[PDB]
This record gives structure tokens, sequence and C-alpha cells, in this order.
């Protein structure tokens, strides 16, 4: 709008432990 | 390959050694790419032409 300026950003990461589920899946 | 709308970033220029005996010692100045002025206070041209 007035000045050109200059910005920085880095890629995240997102992780949680594996969750427990109670349904199953094949027979 | 375009002309700039908004103003640019600068060193900026500054003035030096102009009178007839100076007797410099080369200390300290910017490593970095500066510009140094002779005279003092130029830029000098306030005609526009619309």
């Amino acid at each position: 709008a007035k000045i050109a300026t200059a910005s920085s950003a880095r890629q995240t990461d997102v992780e949680k432990p594996a969750d427990v589920t109670f349904t199953i899946e094949n027979v | 390959d375009d002309v700039g709308i908004m103003q640019q970033k600068k060193p900026p220029t500054v003035v030096q050694s102009r009178t007839d005996v100076f007797n410099e010692q080369f200390a300290n100045e910017a490593l970095h790419p500066m510009t140094k002025v002779i005279f003092n206070g130029l830029d000098v041209n306030t005609e526009v032409q619309p």
C-alpha cells in the first residue's frame, strides 16, 4: 500500500499419537 | 522488468571530503555497499511538467 515489504513462512508439521478405535474392519 | 511504483530502500547516501586539507585515516566506513556524495545537499530539479 505504501512501502514494499518482505515476509517469511515455514511449512508446519502436525502429528498426534495413534488413537484407539473400537470398530472392526474386515470379517 | 518493469518500473516500480512503491518506494524502494537506500543505504543511504552520506557526505565526506570537501576542503583543501583532509588528513583522512580510512577507519570504519561501511563494508556494506553504500553511497558517498561530494557536494552537500544537491538534488536540484523542482520543475514538474504536466
